[PDB]
């Protein structure tokens, strides 16, 4: 009953999804995380706080960072991926100094670019600039984008999520 | 008429809308999809028409033109399902999910993740019909194995068994009889993916037998094994429900009236186990399991009625109920 909803919640989410519709559930699902661990944390519940964050870890790092493609993707790759490890960097160190606005900022960073990759449909302060560059090149640089991050299995997604 | 229909309000056109976001349009064929992978077999599409006198927000799951299943589904909210054990309070509209019985709320999309910390499972609105199909299809998943179901199937396997094929049908086994004995196997929730054995087996006995069902119990019996992993993965214990060895003599005998004190008591053996967490499985003797199945199934949907000769017998087996 309650595993049904949650399963074709994201089963039959996975299973008609484009290589770029897999990119944008694992923004979506990483960004739940992120607000989780936020609720849990604000709550003094510490153990789902860890739990929550090492789902978004899971998601960027198995996920998003490794969908990433050095060779097609160039120079869109690298500087998600850089972006990507300082995410990884910041949650690990949310949740071992239990900081709030750390996640806030990973929370925000990936905003940031999951907001540029929804409208690509086929057809500190120095993480932010490169965060904004990235976003960037995801809007003028379509193919190339989708060539350096949608390229992660079907059934990768389904373990992330689930 | 159609076989699958799908009557929606104006409200879920965007999310049946190949043009628009289409979400509930895309879950509709990842479930057909995984519909031909786990019973073995491409069920009807569901064909998906606007009627603009039901609600704006209001679907309808057809079968045949027979209303099977209807609920409400809001496509900006979230569904905030309450598996019984979740606090807090949440604003929003109060409602049941129409696939069961669990209570639920519409939420808005902000309350997702708050929902979430005090324990609720929340799905997306085009979840909500998926589910509610999904758990429909799967009910009836023996009417929609019709003759031309059968026939495409059949017309599969010749590509992949050309010697077994060529033999079988139409001289051993009619279509009409091959159709008849694969509908029975979906009746009762065991799928025909292995159409290895399914073949094979009445390649051996339907030279000297005519009765489908009597086909049925045998090709049943070949796939006992995949039978058992589909209630009992891996090497579990087996916790079946079991029949009175006075009773056995008593329905072995009417085989050869208080028909409702069989159905009491076996309802609460099913009570029974949902402790512990044992499937709904009942097993019986090879006589009786074709009799109280379908007898005891038509009340009760949910109780999967099982043989001797089809259980593994290398296994950790133990009855858990007792009907007597």
């Amino acid at each position: 009953g309650i595993k049904a909803y949650a399963q074709v919640s994201v089963e039959s989410a996975v299973m008609s999804a484009s290589p770029h519709q897999l990119i944008e559930m694992l923004f979506d699902g990483a960004n739940s995380a992120l607000v989780r661990a936020r609720l849990f944390l604000e709550q003094g519940d510490v153990v789902a706080k860890g739990e929550a964050l090492s789902k978004a870890i899971n998601i960027i790092d198995n996920g998003l960072k490794a969908g990433l493609d050095q060779e097609k993707g160039g120079e869109i790759a690298t500087n998600l991926s850089e972006l990507y490890d300082y995410m990884i960097r910041r949650l690990l160190q949310a949740n071992l100094r239990n900081d709030a606005q750390a996640i806030e900022e990973v929370e925000r960073l990936l905003s940031n670019i999951a907001e540029a990759w929804k409208q690509i449909s086929p057809k500190s302060d120095y993480a932010t600039e490169v965060s904004n560059m990235s976003r960037a090149q995801i809007l003028q640089q379509a193919g190339t984008s989708v060539l350096a991050q949608a390229n992660q299995v079907p059934q990768n997604v389904l373990s992330l999520l689930r | 008429e159609d076989s699958l229909g799908m009557e929606v309000g104006y409200r879920l056109i965007p999310m049946v809308d190949f043009q628009q976001d289409g979400e509930l349009l895309g879950r509709i064929r990842s479930i057909r999809k995984k519909f031909a992978q786990d019973m073995g077999f491409l069920p009807p599409v569901v064909h998906i028409r606007d009627n603009m006198d039901l609600q704006p927000a209001r679907y309808r799951i057809l079968m045949k033109g027979v209303e099977i299943g209807s609920g409400d589904a809001y496509p900006g909210r979230w569904l905030a399902i309450n598996p019984g054990t979740a606090a807090g309070t949440l604003p929003g509209e109060k409602t049941v999910d129409p696939a069961f019985g669990l209570d639920a709320i519409w939420i808005e999309s902000a309350l997702k993740e708050q929902a979430q910390i005090q324990g609720f499972t929340v799905v997306e609105a085009s979840t909500v019909v998926a589910t509610h199909l999904n758990h429909l299809i799967g009910q009836f998943s023996a009417e929609l194995f019709g003759r031309q179901e059968a026939q495409q199937l059949l017309d599969r396997v010749s590509q992949e068994m050309p010697k077994l094929t060529e033999d079988l049908v139409p001289g051993v086994v009619t279509l009409t009889t091959l159709h008849k004995v694969l509908q029975n196997l979906l009746a009762e929730k065991v799928p025909i993916r292995d159409m290895r054995t399914i073949l094979e087996t009445l390649a051996e006995h339907a030279p000297l037998q005519s009765d489908p069902h009597e086909l049925t119990a045998v090709v049943r019996v070949a796939l006992g094994r995949a039978i058992t992993q589909q209630w009992f993965p891996g090497n579990e214990e087996v916790q079946v429900i079991g029949l009175d060895t006075a009773l056995e003599r008593l329905l072995l005998q009417a085989l050869q009236g208080l028909a409702d004190r069989l159905l009491a008591q076996t309802q609460e053996a099913l009570s029974r186990q949902e402790m512990l967490g044992a499937p709904p499985v009942l097993l019986v003797n090879h006589a009786l399991r074709p009799l109280l199945s379908r007898f005891l199934r038509r009340s009760l949907p949910q109780l999967v009625v099982l043989s001797n000769l089809e259980l593994s017998d290398n296994r950790h087996i133990r009855m858990t109920a007792t009907i007597g």
